[PDB]
């Protein structure tokens, strides 16, 4: 236990950002994925036709 | 009925040229899609090639009615010279009918791409309030604040 701390004086803090990351990125990632699907929705629903004589 | 049924189909070829009228026909057909108002006024070719005397009879038999009609005139006359004539002729009118569905508004895009022409008539618009809504007075100004221009004004 002691030696792992030697080459990691940051373990107590790595997990802290280890956790802050998820509840942000897990929270953003849907929202951005929605803003994506928001703008693209014009083309996710776009129809065409062909009316020459 | 049959002769005019050809006259109509002659014109829907003509209004292809009336590019301004093409647009407003498209425009009303988008924002008010799914509603009656998206219809044109002259109608599709198909219905004109299926129309009947009776549908017109029914159409005539429902809309031309005194409570939803108006007479008006102006000039060198009097309002009482006229009042007898309505009491003379239109007194025999049938004085006795659905109401309106609120026609919604849509924000939608339509585009009839056609590169073979000289130019492109274009239109854009939004929801309007309607008749009785008083701010229409204000908007008629703002249309005139922006005004208009067409290739001739020496200003």
């Amino acid at each position: 236990t002691f030696l792992r701390w030697a080459a990691e004086p940051e373990h107590d803090h790595r997990k802290r950002m280890g956790l802050k990351m998820l509840l942000m990125m897990g929270l953003l990632l849907p929202l951005v994925y929605a803003m994506k699907r928001h703008k693209w929705s014009v083309l996710k629903s776009r129809k065409l036709a062909y009316r020459p004589p | 009925i049959e002769k005019e049924r050809d006259v109509i189909l002659q014109e829907l070829q003509e209004n292809d040229t009336s590019m301004r009228d093409v647009v407003f026909n498209y425009l009303h057909a988008t924002a008010f899609q799914g509603t009656p108002l998206a219809q044109s006024v002259e109608g599709p070719s198909e219905n004109v090639r299926k129309l009947s005397r009776a549908d017109l009879t029914e159409y005539l038999s429902r809309h031309y009615k005194a409570p939803r009609m108006v007479l008006a005139a102006a000039g060198g006359l009097e309002h009482r010279q006229l009042l007898d004539l309505a009491q003379k002729h239109f007194s025999g009118l049938s004085g006795t009918v659905p109401t309106l569905s609120p026609c919604r508004f849509t924000g939608s895009q339509i585009c009839h791409r056609e590169d073979g022409l000289p130019l492109a008539h274009v239109a854009i618009a939004v929801e309007g309030p309607g008749w009785a809504h008083p701010d229409n007075v204000a908007l008629q100004v703002a249309n005139a604040i922006i005004g208009h221009y067409d290739c001739t004004y020496g200003g």
